């Protein structure tokens, strides 16, 4: 899981 | 502010084509020449302007056969519908013009662009 | 000895939520308490072990709608089915709780992770 | 595009  | 699962995108394509090779949920069959490719419409418009064009419209969207020009090669398109549920390409100097002119006709503006490439290099 | 496009799985799941947004060969409606939620079943299989399992069912396969259990909160499920569509989970304090329930419900495994993980961190 |  990232920040986009 | 939402958070984002990389592998989500590519997660859902290698589902959408383990239900392919299962024949799960498939509600068209694509005819080429004398051969016939089993594929899920949604995947098909969402690959090519030529089956969105295909499946929008309110008579063709209800069609369970769509039989392409017979110019098409059988194999060019098996490629294509392979890279459609995969984004892998099996391009080769034996088929990349058969590939590059069934791209063209399915309008798949990105195969189209690295074929062209390919020729241009050799 | 394929070649592959990078952006391709991720231009297809936007295509497909291009398609739900405007309600194209959706072929399924989720009711969630008094609200109603319209899909595309392959894209539900590939997400949710639960909707894998609903689909693959010969009598199942064959519903246009489907009724969750009472206990799931629409507000959850509408957060879940966006992300489906988009790889993009809308995780907020206020809704976290109902959000895990409902993955762990549609057995999305990853979401249920990321949950877990968020709950642990407060 | 990219080699796999
Ligand atoms: O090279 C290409 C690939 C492609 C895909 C689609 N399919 C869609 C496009 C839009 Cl905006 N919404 C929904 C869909 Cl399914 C149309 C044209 C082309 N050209
Ligand atoms: O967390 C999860 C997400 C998920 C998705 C699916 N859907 C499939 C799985 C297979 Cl192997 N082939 C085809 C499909 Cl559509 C099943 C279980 C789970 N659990
Ligand atoms: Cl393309
Ligand atoms: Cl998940």
């Amino acid at each position: 899981w990232v920040i986009p | 502010s939402c958070i984002q699962f990389t592998r989500h995108a590519s997660d859902v394509l290698l589902n959408l084509n383990r239900l392919r090779s299962r024949d799960i949920l498939t509600d068209v069959v694509i005819v080429v020449s004398r051969e016939q490719f089993r594929a899920h419409k949604t995947v098909l418009m969402a690959c090519s302007g030529l089956f969105y064009s295909i499946f929008t419209d309110q008579l063709k969207c209800n069609l369970s056969v769509i039989n392409l020009d017979p110019e098409i090669n059988p194999e060019g398109f098996c490629i294509l519908l392979d890279f459609m549920y995969t984004s892998r390409l099996n391009l080769r100097e034996g088929n990349i013009m058969a590939v590059m002119a069934t791209a063209m006709y399915l309008q798949m503006e990105h195969v189209v662009d690295t074929c062209r490439k390919f020729i241009k290099a050799s």
